[PDB]
C-alpha cells in the first residue's frame, strides 16, 4: 500500500543552489560539473559518502570505486553496525544464517531487542506456523509485546 | 522546467522536445525547413500565418498531432503576437521580404516587426529569441535591406539583450531565389553581371543546415546573446557561380559585363511588377555586394553542424531547369567551381 | 540534488537479511529527468578526471562479483562457518552493557506504517496512522 | 556439427559468390544513379556497397552467407529492373535518421536508453 | 549432397532484419509466470515465457496516452521448456538471465488437527 | 439428436484412416505420424525429402487424385528446433475429399519446390520466403511478394514485433518518403486473457 | 458547476484544468474547450430518497432491459441511506 | 603501499580453496590481531577460484590467485601483500 508514496514528493529534475542560497532548477550538465570540480578539489579523508536503507548494491559500489580513485574511505551508512571484533569481515557476523525457512526446523527461539511483528513480519509469521506446527518455544529479552 | 515540458523519448515524430516555438514567417523558403526540424523530433511549433489555409498544407503533415498550432495574425495588430507568444519558450523571427510592397516597407518588416515581436516576447516571459539578420547587413551598405537589417538587428537587442541573432549568406535551395534565379536568367539569353562577376564574392549555405543551426540554438546554452555568420565552406566569384550553374543547368553561358547604373534601372523596371517581382534594384544590390570574411565570429561548426558543399546539393535544385537531353547528366560531368580565399 | 530512481524504476541487486542476492526488474522507468543511481555516477566521474571501467550494466555487476561473488548468484543463499573465529576474536573487547531496558522502536502499529520516505510520502499509510491512533 | 549445406560445402565458395555478388553491384550503381536520376555521386554508392556488405563479414556459417547472397541477389534484381524507386535506395544511406552517439555520456542526457 | 562439417555456435541475426540496437542492448528474460494470487488456477504456471526489458513510456501531450519507441514492448513468446527458450536467445543474438521454475512444496494436511486435545492446531472457528 | 452439438459421423473418419494406412505403407521412406482428426480431416506428416515424390504420388496416382493445390502455408513454432511447419491442403474433385501433408523446416534448413507438380505453388512458396524466410529450391523466380520492395525481416516469425521495426513519412527536406524508426503516440495494449483455469481435460499435457 | 480557473479555463467535472503556465493551451487559442455543464454528480444529489417498507429493495433503474442489472439493496442502518452501484438512486426504510 | 583492503574470495566445499579455509581458522585470527583496523574481508561463495584482491590507494587492485596451495604458500603470500 506504500507504492503510493512513488507519486508524490518525487524529484524529478537536477536542483542547484542559485545566489540566494535557494534550489533552483538546472541541467545534468551544470550540476555534474559543479560536482565534478569541487570533487577535484578535494582528496581523502575530506571526502565522505552516506547510504539509505533504500539503495542497491550497483551505486554502492560505484560510489566506492569512486571515493577509493579519490583515496576516500569514509563510506558510511545510517545504520549502525558494531565493527568492535570481526565486524563486517565474516558475514557470519551480520547475517540470518539459520535462513528464514530454518525456523521450521527450530525447537526453541530467542528474541533480543527486536519486535519481528513490526520490524520483518514475514519472519514473524513464520515464527507463528512453527508455534503452531512445530510446538516451537519461543523467549524473548525486550520490552513485552504482542 | 515544467513537468510538461520535459523532454521524453527518442527525438522522432511522436516524441517530446521541450521546445515550444513561435515561428513568424514559417510559410517561407526556409520557415518551412525550420518547421521540419522541429516538428521532426517532436517539438510544440505555434506557426501563425498571414497567408490563405491553402498555403500551409505543405506544413500540416511535417508534424505530429496536436505539435502544430495555426493562428490567424496580422502584423500591425499586437494583440495577434501576444496570443502566439503567450506560451511559448522560443521565438524565431524569419520575416523578410526582397522587395517592398504597397502597404510594406523594408524598414517595416526589417525594423518595426521584430521589435514588437521582441516586445511581447520578452513581457511575456520567453526565455529565448531567434532573429536572422543578414552577413553582409551594415548601416554603411549600398543595399537598403541591409540598413534596414543592421537597424533591426539593434533595436532588437536593445529590446531583448539576450537575442540570438543569426545572420546568414545567400541560401541556396529548391525554392530558393538565388540559385533558380541565376539559372533563370537563360530567358534573357544571357547572363549580364557586373565587372564580368568578378570583384564579387559569394559564400553560399545550403538552408538545410542553417535550420539545423536555429534548432540547435533553441536549447544550445553557450549561444544565448550571441551572434553567428551561417556560411559556407568555399568561397566562390560570381562569374564561376553562375558558369557552374549553368553547367549543372547543361545551358548556353553567354556573360557580358554591364555597369550598376544602368542594372539598377533595369531592376526597377522589373520590380513595378505588382506580383512577385523577377528581380529588384535591392536584389542587385545585394548581389555585386562582396561576401564578409569570417571575421572571428561564430558559426554552424560552433552550433554543432557541418556545412554541406554546394558541389553535393546542387543538382537537386538544377535538374528542373536542364532539358530532356540532360536531365540524367551526373554530378561529375560538370567541372567544379573555382575556389577563392581572397 | 541529483534525483535518481525508485526500486519499480530499475534493476537493482538487494540481499536480504540471509544473503540472498535477488534482483529487481524495470516496470517503469524514472521521472522527468531523473535516471539509475550508478548511471548517476559514472558519468559523474567521466566528467571528473576519473573514468569508472564499466559503462554497462553487466559490467557493473562483473565488478560486483570481483568485490564480493554472493550478489551475483541470485535467488541462492550460499553457507558461511566461520563463527568459532569471530567469537575467539570478540572475547577480547572490554565493553560492558548499561543495564538501559533495550526497547525497540516499532513498540505498536502506528509507529509500523511510516519508515521510509516512500512511506512517509503515502497519503494510505497516513490514513491508517490516523485510523489506529483514534481507534 | 554435421548438417545439410544449402549450396556452398565450405566458406570459400560461398566467398567466391559473395565476390560475385559484389562485382555486379559495383557494376550496377552507375546505370541506376543514371536511370533513377539519384542525386548522389557513383562513389558514395559503391561506398554504401562496401558497408552493407561489411555489415555481415563476421558470418561463418556458409548457409547464412549463402542466404545473405541470395537476398542481396534478390535486391540486385529489384534495383537492376525499376521495380523500386529512388526512396527505396536512398533508404540506405538514412538521409534523416539523427544519428544517436556511440558516447555513454550523450546517451546518458538524452533518457534511460543505454 | 553430403553432410557439412559447421562447427561453430549458430547465428540468425543478419537474416532477422533486427537492427544492432534491439540485439546488442536488450536483455531477454526466461520465465514461468507467476500465479496470480487474486485467483488459485494453477494454468498458466506451465509454459515458460520470454519477456524484454521495459523501456520508456511518456505522455502524449495531446490526449495523455502512453506512448513508446520499443517495439518489443509487447513481445512475448511461449515455450515449453528452459533450454528451448536459451536456444531461442542464443540464436537470435538476445542476452538473457534465466529464472528457475517456483514449485510449490508438497504440505501435510489433515481436517483432524483442527480438533485436537493438547496441540496449538485446535481451531475455534468452524 | 442435441441440437447444439455437430453431428458426428464415424464413417468419413474410417475412410480416410484407411486412406492413411495406404499411404502409409506406399509411402515408407517419407511418412510420419499419419492421424486423423475428431472433425473429419486427413493429416500427413513427412520428411521434407519426400514433397516432391508425395505430392507427386497424391496428384498422379489413381486412387488418390489431389490435383487442386489450394493452400500452402507455414507455421511458426519457436519451441521446437525446427520451426517452420510447411502444410499443404489439397484436394481431389474425383472423389470430393480433401487431404493436408505437413513437413518442417528451419531458418538455415530449405526444401524443395512443387512448381514442378502444382504451378500454384510459385506465389504461394514466394509468400512463404517474404513473411517466414523459409527458402525453396529449384524456384524459377523466388523474391518477395507482398512486403514492401527494401523490407528487411519476416513479419509472420512470432519473434517479429506486430508493428514492426520502421515507419514511413514524408519529409520536406529530401522531397521523398523516408523510414524512421517506429515511435506510436498510443502503444499497442497487451492483454493478458488467459484463464488460470483447466478448460479442456482431454488436451492436458502430464508433467 | 463549471467553475473557472484563475487562468479562465473551465474545471471539467473530473478535476482537469491546465496550469497557468502550462504550454498546452495553445491548442484553445482561438478556439474553445469543450466541457459538458450537466455534471452527473449535482444532478444525481438533487434527486430526493426512495423510501421503501421493506427491508430489501431491488433496483434494476428504468425500463427493465433499458437499465442496469438488478441489484438488490439492504437497508438496515437507518442512518444510512443504501445507495445503487450502477444509478445513485437512494432508497430508506421507511418505518425504521 | 597505500594499502586499503584485503579481501579474501574462496568456495566452502572444494579441494582448490582447501588452503585457505585452514589457514583462515588457524592464523586469521592473529593476522587480525595484530592489523586491527585493517578490513580483511571474506566472502567465500560456491564453484569459485579463490583469488586475494589486495586494493591500495587511489583504487588500484591486485589480485594473485590462490588454487591448489597450502596454508603457508597463502600466509606468504599475505604477508607479501601486507609489506609490499
Ligand atoms: N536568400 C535567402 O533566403 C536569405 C534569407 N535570409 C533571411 O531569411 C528570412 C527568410 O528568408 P525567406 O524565407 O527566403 O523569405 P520568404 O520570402 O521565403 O518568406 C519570408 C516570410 O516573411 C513573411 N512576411 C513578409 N512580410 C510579411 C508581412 N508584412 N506580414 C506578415 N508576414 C510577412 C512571409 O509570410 P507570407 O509569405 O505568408 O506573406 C514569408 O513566410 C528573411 O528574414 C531573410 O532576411 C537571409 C539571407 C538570405
Ligand atoms: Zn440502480
Amino acid at each position: 500500500f506504500a507504492y503510493d508514496g512513488l507519486k508524490r514528493q518525487r524529484l524529478t529534475e537536477p536542483m542547484v543552489r542559485n545566489e540566494k542560497g535557494l534550489l533552483t532548477y538546472t541541467s545534468w550538465e551544470d550540476a555534474l560539473s559543479r560536482v565534478a570540480g569541487m570533487l577535484q578539489n578535494f582528496e581523502g579523508n575530506a571526502v565522505a559518502a552516506i547510504a539509505g536503507g533504500l539503495v542497491d548494491a550497483e551505486a554502492l559500489v560505484a560510489l566506492k570505486d569512486l571515493l577509493n580513485k579519490v583515496d576516500s574511505d569514509n563510506l558510511c551508512t545510517e545504520e549502525i553496525f558494531p565493527t568492535e571484533g570481526a565486524g563486517t569481515d565474516l558475514r557470519s557476523n551480520y547475517l540470518l544464517n539459520t535462513t528464514i525457512a530454518g525456523v521450521e526446523e527450530a525447537d526453541v527461539v530467542l528474541l533480543v531487542g527486536t519486535n519481528p511483528r513490526f520490524e520483518a513480519p514475514l519472519f514473524n509469521a513464520r515464527i507463528r506456523k512453527s508455534w503452531l506446527h512445530n510446538d516451537l518455544k519461543v523467549a524473548l529479552i525486550g520490552s513485552p509485546v504482542d | 522546467l515544467h513537468h510538461a515540458v520535459i523532454p521524453h523519448g527518442k527525438g522522432g515524430r511522436s516524441s517530446v522536445s521541450g521546445v515550444v516555438a513561435t515561428v513568424f514567417g514559417a510559410t517561407g523558403f526556409l520557415g518551412r525547413y525550420v518547421v521540419n526540424h522541429l516538428g521532426r523530433m517532436g517539438s510544440q511549433v505555434i506557426i501563425p500565418y498571414r497567408c490563405d489555409v491553402y498555403d500551409i498544407m505543405h506544413l500540416r503533415l511535417m508534424g505530429d498531432l496536436g505539435q502544430l498550432t495555426f493562428l490567424e495574425w496580422d502584423a500591425r495588430d499586437k494583440d495577434s503576437i501576444r496570443k502566439a507568444v503567450q506560451h511559448s519558450n522560443v521565438v524565431i523571427n524569419l520575416i523578410g521580404r526582397e522587395w517592398e510592397t504597397r502597404n510594406f516597407d523594408f524598414e517595416d518588416v526589417f525594423v518595426n516587426i521584430p521589435r514588437a515581436i521582441a516586445q511581447a516576447s520578452k513581457e511575456a516571459g520567453v526565455e529565448r529569441f531567434i532573429h536572422v539578420s543578414h552577413l553582409n547587413a551594415s548601416m554603411k551598405s549600398s543595399s537598403k535591406s541591409l540598413r534596414s537589417k543592421a537597424v533591426g538587428e539593434k533595436e532588437v537587442r536593445s529590446v531583448f539583450p539576450e537575442a540570438i541573432i543569426i545572420r546568414p549568406s545567400d541560401i541556396f535551395g529548391r525554392e530558393d531565389r538565388f540559385l533558380n534565379h541565376f539559372a533563370n536568367y537563360r530567358w534573357f539569353l544571357a547572363v549580364p553581371l557586373v565587372s564580368l562577376g568578378f570583384k564579387t564574392v559569394k559564400q553560399p549555405v545550403y538552408v538545410a543546415d542553417v535550420s539545423k543551426g536555429i534548432v540547435n540554438a533553441t536549447k544550445d546554452p553557450d549561444a544565448v546573446g550571441k551572434t553567428f555568420a551561417f556560411t559556407g565552406p568555399n568561397r566562390y566569384l560570381l562569374f564561376h557561380l553562375v558558369k557552374y550553374i549553368f553547367g549543372m543547368t547543361h545551358r548556353t553561358f553567354i556573360p557580358y559585363p554591364l555597369p550598376l547604373f544602368v542594372y539598377s534601372w533595369i531592376g526597377k523596371l522589373f520590380g513595378l511588377s505588382p506580383f512577385e517581382p523577377w528581380t529588384t534594384k535591392d536584389k542587385v544590390e545585394r548581389i555585386h555586394i562582396s561576401d564578409v570574411m569570417p571575421t572571428d565570429l561564430p558559426g554552424l561548426e560552433d552550433l554543432g553542424v557541418q556545412p554541406t558543399p554546394l558541389e553535393l546539393k546542387s543538382i537537386e535544385v538544377l535538374r528542373r531547369h536542364r532539358t530532356y537531353r540532360w536531365l540524367s547528366s551526373e554530378i561529375e560531368e560538370t567541372k567544379p567551381a573555382k575556389t577563392v580565399n581572397y | 540534488i541529483l534525483p535518481g530512481a525508485a526500486y519499480t524504476e530499475k534493476s537493482a541487486t538487494y540481499v536480504n537479511t540471509e544473503g540472498r542476492a535477488q534482483q529487481t526488474k524495470v516496470a517503469v522507468t524514472p521521472p522527468g529527468l531523473a535516471r539509475e543511481d550508478w548511471k548517476i555516477i559514472r558519468a559523474l566521474s567521466e566528467i571528473a578526471g576519473i573514468t569508472l571501467p564499466y559503462d554497462t550494466l553487466d559490467q557493473v555487476r562483473n565488478r560486483l562479483e570481483e568485490v564480493s561473488p554472493n550478489l551475483v548468484r541470485y535467488d541462492d543463499i550460499e553457507e558461511t562457518n566461520y563463527f568459532q573465529q569471530a567469537s575467539e576474536l570478540a572475547k577480547l573487547v572490554n565493553q560492558e552493557v548499561l543495564a538501559d531496558p533495550l526497547v525497540p522502536p516499532q513498540l505498536t502499529i502506528k509507529d509500523f506504517y511510516m519508515t521510509d520516505s516512500i512511506s512517509r510520502a503515502s497519503q494510505t499509510m497516513a490514513k491508517c496512522v490516523k485510523a489506529v491512533t483514534e481507534g | 556439427t554435421s548438417v545439410k549445406p544449402i549450396f556452398s560445402r565450405d566458406l570459400n565458395e560461398a566467398k567466391r559468390r559473395v565476390r560475385e555478388l559484389y562485382r555486379a553491384w559495383y557494376r550496377e550503381v552507375p546505370n541506376t544513379v543514371h536511370l533513377m536520376q539519384l542525386d548522389i555521386t557513383v562513389k558514395q554508392g559503391r561506398d554504401k556497397v562496401r558497408e552493407m556488405f561489411m555489415k555481415n563479414a563476421h558470418v561463418t556459417d556458409p548457409r547464412v552467407v549463402d542466404l545473405l547472397v541470395i537476398k542481396g541477389k534478390m535486391e540486385l534484381q529489384e534495383t537492376i529492373k525499376v521495380w523500386k524507386q529512388r526512396t527505396h535506395v536512398m533508404r540506405f544511406f538514412h538521409e534523416t535518421e539523427t544519428p544517436r552517439p556511440k558516447d555513454f555520456l550523450s546517451k546518458f542526457y538524452m533518457g534511460h536508453d543505454p | 549432397t553430403q553432410l557439412i562439417t559447421v562447427d561453430e555456435k549458430l547465428d540468425i541475426t543478419t537474416l532477422t532484419g533486427v537492427p544492432e540496437e534491439h540485439i546488442k542492448t536488450r536483455k531477454v528474460r526466461i520465465f514461468v509466470p507467476a500465479r496470480n494470487n487474486m485467483q488459485s488456477g494453477v494454468n498458466n504456471t506451465k509454459k515458460w515465457k520470454m519477456e524484454f526489458d521495459t523501456r520508456e513510456r511518456w505522455e502524449n501531450p495531446l490526449m495523455g496516452w502512453a506512448s513508446t519507441a520499443d517495439p518489443l514492448s509487447n513481445m512475448v513468446l511461449t515455450f515449453s521448456a528452459k533450454e528451448d527458450a536459451i536456444a531461442f536467445a542464443e540464436k537470435n543474438g538476445w542476452s538473457y538471465d534465466v529464472e528457475e521454475k517456483k514449485v510449490p512444496k508438497p504440505k501435510s494436511k489433515s481436517y483432524g488437527a483442527n480438533f485436537s486435545w493438547n496441540k496449538r492446531t485446535r481451531v475455534s472457528t468452524k | 439428436k442435441r441440437p447444439t452439438v455437430r453431428p458426428r459421423s464415424d464413417v468419413t473418419h474410417k475412410q480416410l484412416s484407411a486412406f492413411g494406412e495406404y499411404v502409409a505403407e506406399i509411402l515408407p521412406k517419407y511418412v510420419q505420424q499419419v492421424q486423423v482428426s475428431c472433425l473429419d480431416e486427413l493429416e500427413i506428416c513427412i520428411h521434407p525429402d519426400g514433397v516432391i515424390p508425395t505430392l507427386t504420388f497424391l496428384r498422379d496416382h489413381t486412387n488418390a487424385q489431389f490435383k487442386s493445390l489450394a493452400d500452402l502455408t507455414a507455421v511458426d513454432v519457436p519451441t521446437r528446433q525446427n520451426r517452420f511447419e510447411i502444410v499443404y491442403n489439397l484436394l481431389s474433385l474425383r472423389f470430393n475429399s480433401r487431404i493436408r501433408v505437413k513437413t518442417y523446416a528451419d531458418e538455415l534448413t530449405p526444401i524443395d519446390s512443387i512448381v514442378s507438380v502444382h504451378i500454384a505453388a510459385n506465389w504461394y512458396e514466394r509468400e512463404v520466403w517474404d513473411m517466414f524466410g523459409v527458402f525453396f529450391f529449384n524456384h524459377p523466380d523466388l523474391r518477395r511478394i507482398l512486403t514492401d520492395y527494401g523490407f528487411e525481416g519476416h513479419p509472420f516469425r512470432k519473434d517479429f514485433p506486430l508493428t514492426g521495426y520502421v515507419e514511413l513519412r514524408y519529409d520536406d527536406e529530401v522531397k521523398r518518403v523516408v523510414a524512421e524508426p517506429v515511435e506510436l503516440a498510443q502503444e499497442f495494449r497487451k492483454f493478458d486473457l488467459n484463464s488460470p483455469w483447466e478448460a479442456f481435460p482431454a488436451y492436458r499435457q502430464p508433467p | 458547476g463549471v467553475q473557472v480557473s484563475p487562468s479562465g479555463e473551465k474545471i471539467t467535472h473530473t478535476g482537469q484544468v491546465y496550469d497557468e503556465k502550462d504550454y498546452r493551451r495553445v491548442r484553445f487559442v482561438d478556439r474553445q474547450k469543450e466541457v459538458n455543464e450537466n455534471f452527473a454528480i449535482d444532478l444525481i444529489a438533487q434527486q430526493p430518497v426512495n423510501e421503501v417498507e421493506h427491508r430489501i429493495i431491488a433496483c434494476d433503474g428504468g425500463g427493465g432491459a433499458l437499465g442496469h442489472p438488478k441489484v438488490y439493496i439492504n437497508l438496515d442502518k437507518e442512518t444510512k441511506t443504501g445507495t445503487c452501484g450502477y444509478c445513485g438512486l437512494q432508497f430508506k426504510q421507511h418505518h425504521h | 603501499l597505500g594499502l586499503r583492503e584485503i579481501r579474501v574470495h574462496l568456495c566452502q566445499r572444494s579441494p582448490g580453496s582447501q588452503g585457505v579455509r585452514d589457514f583462515i581458522v588457524q592464523r586469521y585470527v592473529e593476522l587480525k590481531k595484530a592489523h586491527p583496523n585493517l578490513p580483511i574481508l571474506i566472502r567465500e561463495c560456491s564453484e569459485v577460484q579463490p583469488k586475494l584482491w589486495a586494493r591500495y590507494a587511489f583504487g588500484q587492485e591486485k589480485t594473485v590467485s590462490l588454487n591448489n596451495l597450502s596454508a603457508d604458500e597463502v600466509t606468504r603470500a599475505m604477508q607479501n601483500v601486507l609489506s609490499g
